[PDB]
């Protein structure tokens, strides 16, 4: 949405924003990974790390990438647009993804945009009348096998109901993260039923090998 | 003056012959008589393009955003 | 030679589905990984190769090629540029799940499949791409390596004799275009997700220009197995063609929804309902089938009541094959609906760059909407039909063709329901 | 559907209909049109000449 | 067995990632060079 | 001696070895139509214009990028080539706005020729026709991206010829805004080479904008001065 | 007419809602159709006779 600048200060560079000296020691691991003569592939993970220390970057951030791996600022502008990580415009401390696309919206994805959306107040897309509560519904985040699923900062959240949206909400409102592993037991990706895995402890290096 | 327009006294002026080849094209312009200028055919020279060296390792051709 | 082949246990490839004793390098030793992997990796690349061949290994995540032709194109003579292994780890097609689970329990047998691959085909350094999604599981696979690094047991000297090899986990940044083979290579180049064309391969100019090669997950985690055992023990599980075990996953409804291996031919009624719950609602309530996760076409109950899981026997079928979502779906729900959202899914993550892909994803998913309200004649109907052959194989990518293949399976098996709808519609207009 | 007067028409509560696009010269077998355009300060393009030759036109 | 042998991963913050992409930048080769340094220079 | 045969619809022609096809049709005299392809720049393939049904093969394959191995046989008038032609001539035709009156380039179009030439009779597409909101790129050259086809050719001359490095593709799906992210006014040399280098009505001279139609001009040559390469 | 759009002109609904149609409108209102080459000869009965066009 909107993908012309609109310069609108709080942006409009310079906005004042900068990295730490250790964060410069990130960036040279970051381009020491990568071989030398093509330094300009590490536009995106230093422009995660400008994301991972700034809430979310302006155009400052990334006229610093430019002036750092020195190549036309454009390019970057083209990365960070691109992809869906990169948020231009200012969100919370917590960001809410609801995956929901074809297993999700099957299993009954509806009741919980409905949960977030009564508990919470507002509509999808936009935020809240202050920080920490931006909403959004996104494609396949990647845990199909369980419930329509919940994405909130670097964490997971599966087996869902409103009573659990509700335990989810006031713990994040109390700000007691609780674990990012399932609810409604089966603690794994598992088999919730009988236990049709294989229930010996393996041996391993024991039985058929061959010419080793 | 009358309407903005552009006349001329030329009836010469809105001619244009097409012709299949500059041999016959020279021998029409001397068997009808006035003098003329005959320039030469341009065409594409033929480049060697290749999209494997557009995406090269060492040299200095590199599209920088595809 | 079988009744088509089923499941047995202590011939599976990996163990832990999840929590078993131990998870360590110390873990895998115990389970049996890096287990006299020196004289393998000292014997030579043929013979990995003629494994590979003799094995029959077919390549995973819908490819349909084989792996030995692949890592045969990367045995080229050693110029100045080095030679890549690129372990692809992305998870769209929604019902995929399928190395998320790999690499958040084994990742040391992924350092084993990429150590063997890159010792047995000349290449130098294996970048694993993971999806931006997977941070916890990512860093876990950073603290796996960190730990082979530990024991020194790869990078330079690696199983102690004379060869340099390093692996670098790089994340993505969100996008399904970079699981494909060739937009996941710019992506690595700092460029922004855009495939290639084709006949220039990866083989010959890849990441940067090496000529490198792009590997899925569970080919490299079985790449160990086919080596350090014996061949044809891998290609008893099935037909000639295809042979092997293949993560056999539901997301859909059924009881418990979950993920299992097993071979590459099953009866697929005893897959769903024996191995992972049960049907909800019984066996007659389902009203589709699909196979292949999000790519493939749908399969109504009378043809898939005897469908085995087999490569081929989905071509005859006129399907795919994939994973996670081999799955029913119930007759209370509008399948037209389903569609028509994993068409928004194919319009919201689809680059720009060929024309054909762009418009006729913007045309199915508009029509796809107004055949959800049911605002048209049946010859809208055909002319759907008549775009989804006209997308198909006038691409740069798969991706339009998997946006061209669940219409036309629609289009194929319900015929009638589309009919009934829009006759409705014409109803309530008047 | 009688072909007489030559007239030009207009917007509903608006400004000329014209664009000066030319199609009508271009299609005019007698050539009788005659067109030079240019555009204004409000963005959208204009002519500023229009010219029929009645002497010439067919009809 | 019966038990979760995960959850060493719950204390994972936002920069243990590249906390320990630093802390494993040793014992590397050099990453050989092709000729310039980038195609723009 | 380093030439390799192509039968172009059964006549054999010899090519240098590692050229296009599309070179190989215009040394016979074919013209493949194209929008992407260009022979001056590097060679993109974005606008699916380019295909041809090469025999013995049951996949389509494009022309602009394509590699010529040894003795082929090119159809560029059977059947499944014409309907590919229609196909992607239909496709580019539905997001591009009815402004064929006003458009600057009435008599040198590119969309209006090769859809005579080789495009449907009919459309479809009854609801849709997104709408890219145009920008101010500089005082002499008047721009609205939304005849903006998304063909990647004025990004292609800027960044290898130009050298500026200020076009980019910003988004995904239908909503690929080709243009710049800061409001920056564009200002470079060769900038005003660019209103040639579009093939649609999206990049057009400021000035001139709205003073003529290229059919009642008369062509004359003539001679650069002020510059002396000429 | 014809169903021939690049032959006869569209019609005008058709032409104020398309995209081809006025592609086809705007470009035969200009150049004309093209035609084949060859010469052709044909004659009908006007009421004065035998009416020749070559
Ligand atoms: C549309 C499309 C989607 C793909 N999705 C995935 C995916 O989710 N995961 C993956 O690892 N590879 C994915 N791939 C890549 C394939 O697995 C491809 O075969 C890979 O580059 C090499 O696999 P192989 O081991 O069979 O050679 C996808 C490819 C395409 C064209
Ligand atoms: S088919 Fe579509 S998604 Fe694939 S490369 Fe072309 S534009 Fe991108
Ligand atoms: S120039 Fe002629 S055809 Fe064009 S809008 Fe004006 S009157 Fe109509
Ligand atoms: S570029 Fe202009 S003349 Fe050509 S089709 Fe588009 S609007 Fe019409
Ligand atoms: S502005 Fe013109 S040249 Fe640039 S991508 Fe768009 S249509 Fe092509
Ligand atoms: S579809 Fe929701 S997780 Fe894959
Ligand atoms: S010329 Fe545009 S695709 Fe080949």
């Amino acid at each position: 949405a909107l993908f012309v600048h609109r310069d609108t200060p709080k942006n409009n560079p310079e906005t004042p924003f900068d990295f730490t000296p250790e964060n410069y020691k990130r960036i040279e691991a970051i381009v020491k990974n990568y071989p030398e003569g093509h330094k300009a592939a590490a536009v995106l993970p230093v422009l995660d790390l400008a994301q991972r220390q700034n809430g979310w970057l302006p155009i400052s951030a990334m006229n610093k990438v430019a002036e750092i791996l020195q190549v036309p600022p454009m390019r970057v502008y083209e990365v960070a647009t691109f992809y869906t990580m990169y948020n231009r415009k200012p969100v919370g401390k917590y960001h809410i993804q609801v995956c929901t696309t074809t297993p999700c919206m099957l299993r009954n994805s509806d009741s919980i945009l409905e949960a977030i959306q009564k508990k919470l107040g507002i509509k999808v897309g936009e935020t809240t009348p202050d920080k920490l509560f931006t909403l959004i519904e996104v494609e396949c985040l990647g845990a199909c096998v369980n419930a329509p699923m919940v994405q909130i900062n670097d964490n997971y959240y599966e087996d869902l109901t409103p009573k659990d949206i509700e335990e989810i909400i006031d713990e994040l409102k109390a700000g007691k993260i609780p674990k990012p592993g399932p609810r409604s037991g089966r603690f794994s990706c598992e088999p919730a039923g009988g236990l049709t895995s294989l229930t010996e402890p393996p041996k391993g290096p024991g039985f058929g090998v061959q010419a080793g | 003056p009358l309407m903005g327009w552009a006349s001329t006294a030329d009836p010469l002026s809105n001619l244009v012959l097409t012709f299949s080849t500059k041999e016959d094209a020279i021998a029409f312009a001397e068997k009808n008589g006035w003098s003329y200028d005959v320039e030469e055919r341009k065409v594409p020279k033929p480049k060697s393009k290749s999209y494997g060296a557009n995406f090269s390792w060492n040299k200095r051709t590199r599209v920088s955003t595809k | 030679k079988t009744s088509f082949g089923s499941l047995k246990d202590e011939d599976r490839i990996f163990t832990n589905l999840y929590g078993r004793h131990d998870w360590r390098l110390k873990g895998a030793q115990s389970r049996g990984d890096w287990y006299k992997t020196k004289e393998i990796l000292l014997k030579g690349p043929d013979w990995i190769l003629g494994e590979v061949k003799t094995s029959g290994l077919r390549g995973r995540g819908g490819a349909g090629f084989p792996t030995g032709l692949k890592w045969s194109f990367m045995n080229k003579p050693s110029d100045g540029r080095p030679k890549y292994l690129v372990v692809n780890a992305d998870e769209g097609e929604p019902g995929t799940c399928k190395d998320r689970e790999i690499i958040r329990h084994d990742p040391h047998k992924l350092v084993e499949g990429c150590l063997v691959g890159g010792r047995a085909m000349g290449a130098r350094a294996a970048y694993i791409y993971i999806r931006g999604e997977f941070y916890n599981e990512a860093s876990n696979l950073q603290v796996a390596i960190r730990e082979a690094y530990e024991a020194g047991l790869i990078g330079k000297n690696a199983c102690g004799s004379g060869y340099d090899f390093d692996v670098f986990v790089v994340r993505g940044a969100g996008a399904y275009i970079c699981g494909e083979e060739t937009a996941l290579i710019e992506s690595i180049e700092g460029k922004q997700g855009k495939p290639r064309l084709k006949p220039p391969f990866p083989a010959d100019v890849g990441v940067f220009g090496c000529p490198t090669t792009v590997a899925n997950v569970e080919t490299v985690a079985v790449s160990p197995t086919i080596c350090r055992r014996g061949g044809a023990w891998f290609a008893s599980f099935g037909r000639e063609r295809n042979s092997g075990t293949k993560l056999f996953n539901i997301s859909g409804h059924v009881n418990n929804p979950c993920t299992v291996e097993e071979e590459m031919s099953v009866p697929l009624k005893e897959l769903i309902e024996k191995h992972a719950g049960g049907v909800t609602g019984g066996w007659d309530n389902l009203l589709a089938v699909i196979p292949g996760g999000s790519s493939t076409p749908l399969i109504p109950k009378s043809v898939c009541e005897t469908v085995l899981m087999d490569f081929d026997a989905l071509i005859q079928a006129q399907t795919g094959l994939g994973t996670a979502a081999v799955i029913v779906m119930d007759r209370s729900t509008d399948i037209v609906k389903a569609i028509a959202r994993l068409i928004e899914f194919y319009k919201h993550e689809s680059c720009g760059q060929c024309t054909p892909c762009r418009e006729g994803v913007d045309w199915m998913n508009k029509v796809m909407a107004r055949f959800v309200r049911g605002d048209a004649r049946p010859a809208e109907i055909d002319s759907l039909w008549e775009i989804s052959k006209q997308i198909e194989g006038h691409t740069i990518c798969a991706l339009g063709d998997g946006a061209a293949w669940p219409v036309q399976g629609l289009i194929r098996h319900f015929r009638p329901e589309l009919e009934e709808r829009m006759q409705r519609f014409a109803q309530q207009h008047q | 559907r009688f072909r007489g007067e030559h007239a030009l028409r207009r917007y509903p509560s608006g400004e000329e209909r014209c664009i000066a696009c030319k199609l009508c010269e271009a299609v005019c077998p007698a050539q009788a049109i005659t067109i030079e355009a240019e555009p204004r300060a409000d963005g959208s393009r204009r002519t500023t000449r229009y010219d029929i030759d009645m002497t010439k036109c067919i009809y | 067995n019966t038990t979760y042998k995960n959850l060493q991963h719950h204390d994972y913050s936002t920069y243990t990632f590249l906390d320990l992409n630093l802390d494993l930048s040793k014992f590397r080769m050099p990453q050989p060079s092709s000729g310039r340094e980038s195609p723009r220079h | 001696s380093n030439l390799i045969e192509v039968f172009v619809d059964g006549q054999s022609v010899m090519v240098e070895p590692g050229t296009t096809v599309l070179q190989a049709c215009e040394k016979v005299g074919m013209q493949i139509p194209r929008f992407c392809y260009h022979e001056r720049l590097s060679v993109a393939g974005n606008c699916r214009m380019c295909l041809v049904e090469i025999e013995k093969a049951p996949k389509v394959v494009a022309a602009c990028a394509m590699p010529v191995m040894k003795g082929w046989n090119i159809l560029t008038n059977s059947e499944k080539t014409k309907k590919a032609r229609e196909g992607v001539m239909e496709f580019l035709l539905a997001n591009h706005p009815l402004d064929c009156p006003i458009c600057d380039q009435g008599g040198e179009c590119d969309l209006q020729d090769q859809s005579m030439m080789f495009g449907s009779d009919r459309s479809r597409f009854l609801e849709g026709k997104r709408a890219v909101e145009d920008k101010n790129i500089g005082p002499l050259v008047k721009t609205i991206m939304t005849r903006c086809i998304q063909c990647t050719r004025c990004i292609r001359f800027a960044s290898e010829i130009a050298g500026v490095d200020d076009l980019g593709t910003t988004g995904r799906g239908n909503d690929m805004q080709v243009g710049t992210y800061i409001e920056k006014m564009f200002m470079s040399e060769l900038s005003g080479n660019i209103i040639d280098i579009c093939p649609v009505g999206a990049l057009t001279s400021k000035p001139y904008a709205f003073t003529a139609r290229p059919w009642e001009t008369r062509k004359t040559e003539s001679i650069d001065v002020m510059d002396a390469v000429g | 007419k014809v169903d021939d759009a690049k032959v006869s002109p569209p019609k005008r609904a058709e032409m104020k809602t398309s995209m081809e149609s006025l592609i086809h409108h705007f470009k035969l209102y200009t150049e004309g159709y093209q035609v084949p080459p060859g010469a052709t000869y044909t004659a009908i009965e006007a009421p004065k006779g035998e009416f020749g066009v070559y």
